[PDB]
């Protein structure tokens, strides 16, 4: 019935992220006080004598995944597609996905370079009016993925509703506390220039970009096919590659394109771990066009 | 000449040779001089020249086995658990090829660029304690068999 995808499609996000605003603060008065941190003319920025903790602020818009496709130029394949996505929310909730997301915030994994050689790191997020218990973020590995912890639980079962269809926007707020310690540099996002490390302000201030924090988040790939050897989690991308270490861990059979024209096109069962792969890449976008 | 294996783990954000850099040299320093017995890094999968790619992988020679336990690796890179791993086996390898330090030549204001360029393709960087002024310290792989305070062979 279906020969080929077709000449127009697009997918929209699904995990909408804003940019990260840096404040100085003291961590025994940290909820009563807050002071801006400016970037100091290369560039660099550094904290006061009289504070050590560092502040982030950013917040997350989660959308459903059927209401995430902009343009299609043919209607079967958008049946086609809705069709898959049900036998999906009929096995598994978009569960585990959630659950990995929920884990990569409290890993706290968005602190690049600002989380080694810190002392205490505190995550807190907001949901509506309430304020949910607070992480650690020194006792959970960069490598794992923890399932039983019941705050992360909670919050990861209203992310795989709202993505589901049972709600319709959910709004998620998280403040991140870092303590450093006096003088020490807080290492902020650098900018492109189409010389001179020239480094990025945000309303006065210095932040990160959103597209940073939505890279630390979609690192929840621990389905690839040389997982045995290097056992380290990659973000999610279509021929899926990892800028650290020089080497395409997907350039073939396992790639996006073929098994998106191998569930769709050829109407064929594939694994869970697949579907859990084509779903995280359609939770994160793209245009997918064929020429003729 | 047996071993411990100490491996920077990937991903992590932050790069290996950054790491290699705060963390682990410093320690060494510190470990190597009040031992002061010349000892020797393993720099295994050391790559080759056109890269510098030093690698995920630290090896420490040794000579007695008290001689390596002599060092407490473990408990000392230790808070640092999440980006550096210490391995638990003292092993005999023989099959080990040392390291050693080439220099490179200072500048024009301190033949300067045909010196330059050969050795600039490993760089670690070390802070220095007196004269306080940050450094570059380049390496080599090679065939000496049977050193010192930065675990490079002695010039």
């Amino acid at each position: 019935t279906l020969k080929s995808r077709p000449e127009n499609l697009s997918f929209a996000r699904c995990l909408n992220t804003t940019e990260a605003k840096f404040w100085q603060t003291d961590f025994l008065k940290r909820h009563t006080f807050k002071l801006p941190l400016l970037i100091t003319d290369s560039q660099s920025c550094t904290l006061s004598t009289e504070c050590d903790t560092l502040r982030i602020d950013f917040g997350i818009k989660v959308l459903p995944v059927k209401e995430s496709m902009y343009s299609c130029s043919d209607y079967n394949y958008r049946t086609a597609i809705y069709q898959k996505i049900d036998e999906y929310i009929a096995e598994d909730g978009f569960l585990t996905l959630a659950k990995r997301y929920v884990n990569n915030i409290a890993n706290a994994r968005f602190l690049w370079r600002n989380r080694k050689g810190a002392e205490i790191i505190e995550t807190i997020v907001t949901i509506e009016d309430k304020e949910y218990p607070s992480f650690n973020s020194k006792s959970f590995n960069l490598d794992t993925f923890v399932e039983d912890n019941a705050t992360i639980n909670e919050i990861a079962q209203q992310i795989a509703d709202t993505f589901a269809g049972k709600r319709e926007y959910l709004n998620i707020y998280v403040t991140c506390f870092v303590k450093i310690g006096c003088a020490m540099e807080v290492y902020p996002s650098q900018e492109m220039t189409f010389k001179g490390k020239k480094l990025f302000k945000f309303e006065g201030s210095a932040g990160m970009h959103s597209q940073k924090i939505n890279n630390a988040l979609r690192t929840i790939d621990t389905w690839y096919p040389d997982y045995t050897t290097y056992e380290f989690p990659i973000p999610v991308e279509n021929y899926g590659a990892a800028r650290s270490i020089g080497i395409p861990f997907r350039p073939d059979t396992k790639s996006f394109y073929k098994l998106i024209d191998r569930m769709i096109l050829k109407n064929e069962d594939l694994p869970i771990e697949d579907k859990h792969y084509v779903m995280a890449i359609l939770i994160r976008g793209g245009m997918f066009s064929k020429k003729q | 000449m047996f071993s411990q294996i100490l491996i920077i783990k990937p991903g992590t954000g932050i790069s290996p040779n950054i790491i290699i850099s705060e963390d682990i040299f410093p320690v060494l320093h510190s470990l190597f001089v009040e031992h002061d017995k010349k000892f020797g890094i393993t720099f295994p999968a050391y790559s080759f020249d056109k890269k510098g790619h030093l690698g995920n992988i630290i090896e420490v020679l040794s000579e007695d086995k008290e001689a390596l336990a002599s060092l407490c690796l473990e408990e000392h890179l230790a808070e640092v658990t999440d980006y550096v791993k210490v391995k638990k086996e003292i092993t005999f390898t023989d099959d080990y090829v040392l390291f050693k330090r080439i220099r490179e030549e200072n500048q024009y204001e301190t033949h300067i660029k045909k010196k330059n360029q050969q050795i600039f393709c490993a760089y670690i960087k070390v802070k220095s304690a007196s004269t306080g002024q940050s450094y570059n310290i380049f390496l080599a792989p090679t065939d000496i068999k049977h050193f010192s305070a930065y675990g490079l062979l002695r010039g």
